[PDB]
């Protein structure tokens, strides 16, 4: 089964901040990754798919990049409303593996 | 039932390997950017979502193209410059006893000749000083090169600094960079980036070193065309620079001796003060932290548990044998014996000094027939460089002994080209193309 | 980032990168350096001629989503549209057609000609 | 809108069996394939299971294969999981989610879990 | 020149009309005191700042022409 | 033998010789030698150049056969397309007919304006 490796474990940043979260694969799974929040009590609400294409209704400022291996999440403008846990999923074949998630909370 | 039609689309895109002609792009010396084309102030890139391509470094054009371009531009650079036919003469030369060293004795003669005027009637008896690497014995010296060709003196006023340049495509072709950290050189690149010119490159001249190159930017990187062979040379590009500091502190005089109409030989007339060998200074610590990186990575492809071992060079001319370079016009030639000198086994403030000795008459290119001599500089020189690579060969490598040796290397200088143009290639659109459609004309 | 413009489009589908053909149809145009120059130049400018002589002679001139009256014979793919313009890139169809190349050409001009000849018929009445 | 609800969770001994339905609305059912996801306490996601469009094409992961069983009820829009042999690992919140059919950038299509439920307890404890 | 006059669809032609309509901000004269009360040299001189909009809109009509063309034709 | 190609229609008749315009119009586009092919480069880009744009001007743009509004004046010949277009060569059509070259070029250029300026007329109702 393909492994999925996050960094930051966990991180504070305030508001406005930019914050970059990495994600690694051991094998290619060419660009077949979603990032996904999560807040205390809800479910999961994805963000990006396909590693570069942003959900419908999510605000422009979440970004997502990369190749290979190596895959950013990039949000640019930090808000008190995007405080949460953050997961990147390969669904490129199954099982569908996710990150070990970064907390991002209010320094 | 399919009932598809051809139809022809314009600006398909889609590219093919390709070899062609590229142009300058720059922002008195050897390397003219007069005849070079402005730089733009804001160069673009178009980084390529989800392409991969496939790069080798070791059969690049651009790499050979280069070279032809330096190598014109330096022909071009020497021919209105004075040509040294006359100083082919008898000299007459004795050993310079004052004020010298116990390392300095017999490496100045001081000389003296007849000479030409500008009337072709009169002469002139003159003195000079020479350098021992420069007569040969025939009391009486002459010229080394005088049996072999008479060459130009470098004019005075070109300088031998390396400026940047950039090589730019033409229209209706585009260049490939690969963005991808850790390529070695060879393989597919997933990251890809489409790139009017090439960043500025210094087309500095040397040889056992790298100086004032590019550092790489994840950690120490080796590349080879064939590492198992031992007949194929490894290039070894630092992280991190390490500083070395040439001096020569004699402080030189410049005469100027008419020798015909006007046409002027400026030779080293006296030294002021002492006299004491040029030298260079590399950090002790530095440089044992560099090398323990570079073994570090050298023992992922030639075993874990084997034993690393840096020796002297082998030998030859003076130019692959020691580490050649200039600074401010002064042709150093260095021993670099006390650097790559070491055995590493799996498991303050005192800096390295090389000696090292100047030379005038200069053969750059591996070349015969084609010399040239350096006019003398004023004043005592001094200059500081950054070291970040390597060029290593290895020694041997049968499978009877577990010890690997590893000795610079050098002579060819398409190598030091290679080391900034291994992650660009040029490639050719071909817009057109032909698909399946449901028209019908 | 400039992800987008002139080859921006070559990792995407066929279907997506036949909408932006003018960013590279643009691009296609625009002492011894300025030798090796004006041959680059001038072998620029001989291609351009070519590929617009090619497309003119037959009868798609000044167009770049040009349809024509030669059938797709199913020997040279098989692969049908649903699987070629949202499931493949330009370069994978360039490198799997890549043989049969001269033979539409052919085909193409041989049938130009006969529209001409059949609108002059028709126009001579 | 598309809707997910979950039930069925709730206390369990270990060794025990335990039934959880997801029902949902607002899309076609038939056509869409299932998630079911589970979250421990202190620990990330993980996929317990997936199943097809037709219900034939079921797919689990190993910590839970031989023990875990999901079915689809495409008349009733409805999906259950049947868990059987259950170990204190096995306690968090169960989701369903929804594998919708999405078009990137360049133009592929692909699948991504877009649709989530509410989420039921499950505690696995003596 | 060529290939700017054949993008926009205008090839082989002198005086070739378009689709993309005229912006009343770049412009308030009317054709009256334009046509037959003014020399070409002065209208360019006047226009000079605004030309490469105009371009770009003529590019990007060309292309929806055709595409629906092609649309046109399929059925 | 390779009668048929290229220039092979030569001796034919003007009628049959119309039939193959395209093997002509082919080949019209394809170190001190180096300068001399490049003069030449030179000057057959700018003849074809001029050919093409005496074409476009006449509104037979990318045409290989394109009759138009002139109508032909019975002074400048007077053989009847009977005698003509099966009973000649295009060689010896040249021959008689190369005094009387200028007029009817500048009579398409006169009259393809006119066609122009009725056509934008026409679509400003
Ligand atoms: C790697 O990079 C480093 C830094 O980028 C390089 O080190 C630099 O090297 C340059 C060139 O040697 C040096 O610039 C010289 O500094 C001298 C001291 O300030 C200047 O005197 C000298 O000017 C003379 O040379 C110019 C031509 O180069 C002339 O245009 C100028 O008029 C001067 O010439 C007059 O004086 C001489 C001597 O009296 C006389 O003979 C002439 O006729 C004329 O009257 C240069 O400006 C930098 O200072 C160095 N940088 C540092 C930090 O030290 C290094 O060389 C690079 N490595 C390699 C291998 O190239
Ligand atoms: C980046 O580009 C690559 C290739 O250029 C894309 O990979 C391609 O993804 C598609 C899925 O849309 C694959 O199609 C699949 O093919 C298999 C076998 O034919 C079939 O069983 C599946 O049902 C599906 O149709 C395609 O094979 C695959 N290409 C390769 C070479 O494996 C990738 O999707 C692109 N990135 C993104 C984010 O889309
Ligand atoms: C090199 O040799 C010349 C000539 O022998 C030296 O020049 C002479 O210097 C002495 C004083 O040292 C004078 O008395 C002579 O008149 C000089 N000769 C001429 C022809 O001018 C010169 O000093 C020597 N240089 C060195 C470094 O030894
Ligand atoms: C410069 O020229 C003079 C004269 O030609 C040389 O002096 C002669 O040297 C030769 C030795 O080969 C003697 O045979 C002559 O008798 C000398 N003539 C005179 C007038 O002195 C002088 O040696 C030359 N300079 C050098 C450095 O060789
Ligand atoms: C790298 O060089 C080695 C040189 O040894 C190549 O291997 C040799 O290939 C020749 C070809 O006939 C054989 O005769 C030798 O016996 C081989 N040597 C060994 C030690 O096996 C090797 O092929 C080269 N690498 C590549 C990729 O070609
Ligand atoms: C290179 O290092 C040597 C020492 O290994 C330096 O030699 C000293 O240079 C200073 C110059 O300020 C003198 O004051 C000392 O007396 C010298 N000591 C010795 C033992 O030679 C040398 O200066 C260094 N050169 C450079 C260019 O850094
Ligand atoms: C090479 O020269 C530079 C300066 O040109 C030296 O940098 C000096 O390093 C000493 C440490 O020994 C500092 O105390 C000085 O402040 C530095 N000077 C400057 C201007 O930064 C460098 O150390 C020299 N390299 C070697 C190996 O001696
Ligand atoms: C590297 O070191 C070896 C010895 O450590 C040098 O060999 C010397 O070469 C000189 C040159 O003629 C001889 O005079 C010595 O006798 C040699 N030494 C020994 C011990 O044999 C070698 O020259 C050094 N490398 C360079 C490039 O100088
Ligand atoms: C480069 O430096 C080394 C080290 O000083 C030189 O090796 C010495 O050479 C001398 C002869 O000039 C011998 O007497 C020493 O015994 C050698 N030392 C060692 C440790 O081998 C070497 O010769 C120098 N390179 C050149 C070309 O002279
Ligand atoms: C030697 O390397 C150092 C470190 O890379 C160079 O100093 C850097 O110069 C660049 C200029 O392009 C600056 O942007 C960096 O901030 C500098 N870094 C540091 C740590 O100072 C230095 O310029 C190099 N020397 C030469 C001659 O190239
Ligand atoms: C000059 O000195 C060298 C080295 O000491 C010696 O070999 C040579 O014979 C000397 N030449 C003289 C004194 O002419
Ligand atoms: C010139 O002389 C040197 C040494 O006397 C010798 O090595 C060289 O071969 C000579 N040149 C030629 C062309 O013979
Ligand atoms: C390193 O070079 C070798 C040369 O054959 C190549 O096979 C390998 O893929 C390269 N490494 C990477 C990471 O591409
Ligand atoms: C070299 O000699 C000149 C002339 O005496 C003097 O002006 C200069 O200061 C000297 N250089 C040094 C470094 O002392
Ligand atoms: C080379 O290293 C050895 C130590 O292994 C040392 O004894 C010797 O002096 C070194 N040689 C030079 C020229 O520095």
């Amino acid at each position: 089964d393909i492994q999925m490796t996050q960094s930051p474990s966990s991180l504070s940043a305030s508001v406005g901040d930019r914050v970059t979260i990495t994600c690694q694969t051991s094998q290619p799974v060419n660009l077949w990754v979603a990032w996904y929040q999560q807040k205390p009590g809800k479910a999961p609400n994805l963000l990006i798919f396909g590693a570069s294409t942003l959900q419908s209704g999510v605000p422009s400022r979440f970004s997502g990049s990369g190749a290979g291996t190596e895959f950013i999440l990039t949000i640019s403008n930090l808000q008190p409303e995007d405080f949460g846990t953050y997961f990147c999923q390969q669904h490129h074949n199954f099982p569908w593996t996710f990150g070990q998630g970064t907390k991002v909370d209010v320094k | 039932a399919e009932n598809l039609w051809v139809t022809v689309y314009y600006g398909v895109p889609v590219w093919k390997d390709a070899e062609t002609t590229l142009f300058c792009a720059s922002d008195h010396n050897v390397w003219a950017t007069h005849a070079c084309v402005p730089t733009d102030p804001n160069p673009q890139e178009i980084h390529l979502e989800n392409v991969t391509e496939e790069f080798n470094m070791w059969k690049n054009n651009m790499v050979e193209q280069m070279h032809t371009d330096i190598i014109s531009l330096w022909d071009q650079s020497l021919k209105p410059c004075v040509k040294l036919t006359p100083l082919c003469v008898t000299l007459q030369c004795t050993n310079v006893t004052n004020n010298i060293t116990d390392d300095m004795r017999g490496e100045l003669k001081n000389c003296s000749f007849n000479m030409t005027t500008e009337l072709r009637d009169k002469k002139q008896k003159v003195y000079s000083l020479f350098y021992r690497l420069d007569v040969v014995q025939i009391k009486e010296y002459r010229l080394i090169n005088c049996n072999t060709s008479a060459c130009t003196q470098a004019c005075p006023k070109v300088s031998f600094e390396p400026i940047p340049i950039h090589y730019c495509a033409p229209a209706g072709f585009a260049i490939l960079k690969c963005k991808d950290k850790k390529f070695n050189g060879t393989g597919p690149c997933p990251s890809v980036s489409t790139v009017q010119c090439t960043h500025g490159i210094k087309p500095v001249v040397s040889t056992q070193l790298l100086l004032n190159g590019s550092l790489a930017e994840e950690e120490v990187m080796i590349r080879s065309e064939n590492i198992t062979n031992n007949a194929k040379n490894i290039l070894v590009q630092f992280n991190t620079p390490v500083q070395i500091n040439c001096t020569r502190p004699n402080n030189n005089t410049r005469k100027s001796i008419r020798i015909g109409p006007g046409q002027a030989f400026y030779a080293t007339g006296d030294i002021i003060g002492d006299i004491r060998q040029a030298h260079c200074n590399v950090s002790k610590a530095t440089w044992n932290e560099t090398l323990g990186k570079v073994v570090k990575q050298l023992r992922k492809h030639f075993g874990n548990n084997t034993i690393i071992r840096f020796a002297n060079s082998s030998g030859g001319d003076l130019e692959v044998t020691t580490h050649s370079f200039n600074c401010g016009g002064e042709f150093f030639y260095c021993n670099t014996s006390g650097l790559f000198n070491s055995t590493w086994i799996s498991n303050s403030n005192d800096s390295i000094t090389l000696p090292c000795r100047i030379k005038q008459i200069i053969n750059m290119w591996q070349r015969i027939g084609q010399c040239m001599y350096a006019p003398p500089i004023q004043g005592v020189i001094r200059c500081v460089s950054n070291i970040t690579g390597l060029i290593l060969t290895r020694d041997g490598g049968s499978t009877n002994s577990t010890t690997e040796t590893f000795r610079p290397g050098g002579g060819d200088m398409r190598d030091n080209w290679r080391s900034e143009l291994y992650k660009y290639k040029v490639v050719k659109i071909e817009p057109l193309g032909v698909a399946p459609t449901r028209c019908k004309r | 980032a400039v992800f987008l413009g002139f080859l921006g489009a070559a990792g995407s589908t066929m279907g997506a990168a036949s909408m932006t053909l003018t960013v590279q149809a643009r691009n296609l145009l625009s002492t011894v350096w300025g030798i090796k120059q004006l041959q680059a130049r001038v072998l620029a400018v001989e291609r351009y001629l070519r590929d617009q002589q090619l497309l003119g002679i037959w009868g798609c001139s000044g167009k770049l989503i040009c349809c024509t009256n030669v059938p797709w014979n199913s020997s040279w793919s098989n692969r049908n549209l649903s699987e070629i313009w949202d499931n493949m890139t330009w370069l994978q169809w360039d490198k799997e057609i890549s043989n049969y190349t001269q033979i539409i050409y052919g085909l193409l001009e041989e049938s130009q000609n006969q529209q001409e000849k059949n609108e002059q018929d028709l126009l001579a009445l | 809108e598309v809707h997910l609800a979950e039930s069925g969770g709730g206390l369990v001994q270990p060794g025990g069996s335990l039934r959880l339905s997801c029902a949902a609305s607002g899309f076609m059912f038939s056509a869409s394939e299932m998630h079911w996801v589970r979250q421990t306490p202190g620990k990330g996601l993980e996929s317990v299971s997936v199943i097809g469009g037709s219900g034939t094409s079921t797919q689990y992961v190993d910590s839970v294969k031989g023990r875990f069983t999901v079915s689809r009820d495409n008349a009733k829009n409805a999906l259950s999981l049947q868990m059987d042999s259950l170990r204190a690992e096995d306690t968090g919140v169960y989701y369903c989610a929804r594998g919708g059919e999405v078009r990137s950038r360049g133009g592929w299509k692909n699948r991504v879990l877009d649709s989530w439920g509410q989420g039921v307890q499950v505690i696995v404890s003596p």
